[PDB]
């Protein structure tokens, strides 16, 4: 058991509304998400469309040699 | 005093305390002490 010192302060939950709180600071929230994960998304999509569209264009070009 | 009978206790105990929100206070090594959500739960008999 770690001992632990802190003050909690609770209220019921009964006394506040439940759902609000959901579109609340909405700005923020998506900017939050967007700034701190444009990296990770990128380094996610970027490989995969690249690899996507390089096979189609060498398709098309396979398909387009090999016509009379 | 003579007036309150067992019916009276239980008519003033289900304006009160049947499924009523609670007040807690607690001080010292008290993390074995359940939350609030389990004190309120446990202010109404769903058995009944
Ligand atoms: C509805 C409009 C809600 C707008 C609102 O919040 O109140 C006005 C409110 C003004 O007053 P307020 O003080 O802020 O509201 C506080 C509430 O009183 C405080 O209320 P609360 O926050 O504690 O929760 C109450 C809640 C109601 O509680 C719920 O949300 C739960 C509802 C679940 C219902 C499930 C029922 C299922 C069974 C239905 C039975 C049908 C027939 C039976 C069929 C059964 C068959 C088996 O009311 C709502 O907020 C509705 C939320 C809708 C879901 C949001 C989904 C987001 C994604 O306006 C706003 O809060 C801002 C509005 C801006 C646009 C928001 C639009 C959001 C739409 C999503
Ligand atoms: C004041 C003046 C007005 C100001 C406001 C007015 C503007 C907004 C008015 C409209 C409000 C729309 C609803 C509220 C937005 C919202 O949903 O926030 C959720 C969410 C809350 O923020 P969070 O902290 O990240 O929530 C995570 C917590 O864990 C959340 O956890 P939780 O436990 O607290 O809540 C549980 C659950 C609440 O969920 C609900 O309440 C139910 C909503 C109804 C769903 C109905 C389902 C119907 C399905 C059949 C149809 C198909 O989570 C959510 O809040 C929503 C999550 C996404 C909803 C879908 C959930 C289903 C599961 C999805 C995963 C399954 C994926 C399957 C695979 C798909 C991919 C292959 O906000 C966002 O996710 C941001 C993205 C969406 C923002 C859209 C903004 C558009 C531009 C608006 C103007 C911008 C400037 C202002
Ligand atoms: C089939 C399976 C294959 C699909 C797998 C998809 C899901 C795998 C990812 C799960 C790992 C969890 C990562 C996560 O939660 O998202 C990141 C970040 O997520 C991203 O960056 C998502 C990038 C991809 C977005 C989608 C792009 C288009 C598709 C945030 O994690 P934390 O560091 O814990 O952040 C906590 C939150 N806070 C900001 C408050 C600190
Ligand atoms: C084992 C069976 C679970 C039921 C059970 O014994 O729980 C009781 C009633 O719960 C109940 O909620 C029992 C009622 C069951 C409803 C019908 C379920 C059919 C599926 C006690 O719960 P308690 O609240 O009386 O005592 C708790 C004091 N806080």
């Amino acid at each position: 058991p770690v001992k632990l010192k802190a003050v909690v302060y609770a209220l019921s939950p009964f006394q506040q509304k439940i759902m609000t709180g959901l579109w609340k600071d909405l700005p923020e929230k998506i900017h939050h998400k967007v700034s701190e994960n444009w990296i990770s998304a990128t380094l996610l999509v970027t490989p995969v469309v690249g690899t996507y569209w390089y096979a189609q264009y060498f398709k098309e070009q396979e398909k387009l040699e090999h016509r009379f | 005093i003579d007036a309150v009978d067992a019916s009276t206790v239980k008519r003033v105990a289900n304006k009160y305390i049947y499924d009523k929100d609670i007040a807690i206070s607690a001080i010292g090594p008290i993390q074995d002490l359940p939350d609030y959500n389990k004190f309120r739960r446990r202010t109404y008999w769903n058995r009944y």
